[PDB]
């Protein structure tokens, strides 16, 4: 899969 | 540790009492995890943010252990496709991107 | 470089002429990236799988600089919230993991 993020 | 990219980099964490499995996460801001029962105060923390946002515990100054290094830090507690260990963690064990 | 992770890791790219700015994720399989036009073949891939598929354009060989270092690798172009370079080229550019 593919992570990124922001709180 | 030296952690070459070729597989994904996950590795073995202590959390709650617990041996647990997390992906080391360079493109996730904070440290997510589930079905970990932790001690002590928490408060609800919206994430994400595609399609709605999820809401998890937000539980500060955690002990944790990570690949063999004790250090302390915010874990989020709750749902999440892939146990994943955030930059905020990465910083507490010294962990960078070399090339 | 050494790149300490107490901020996003956001580096210069240069790929199909343009400069461009993109995310190190080592959480991330794939390198995706947004409002790009490069010349040659795809095919459609479907990613994510949360909340349905998105359908990007698969883009074999690319030649593309990251941070510097010329290598070539699977870049796949579609709408992104951030540029992302993933594993895949990571691991072209020599970056590991170290703590």
């Amino acid at each position: 899969l593919n992570f990124p993020i922001s709180p | 540790p030296q952690i070459t990219l070729w597989q994904r980099p996950i590795v073995t964490i202590k959390i709650g009492g617990q041996l647990k499995e997390a992906l080391l996460n360079t493109g996730a801001d904070d440290t997510v995890l589930e079905e970990v029962n932790l001690p002590g105060r928490w408060k609800p923390k919206l994430i994400g943010g595609i399609g709605g946002f999820v809401k998890v515990r937000q539980y500060d100054q955690v002990p944790i252990e990570i690949c063999g290094h004790k250090v302390i830090g915010t874990v989020l507690v709750g749902p999440t496709p892939t146990n994943v260990i955030g930059r905020n963690l990465m910083t507490q064990i010294g962990c960078t991107l070399n090339f």
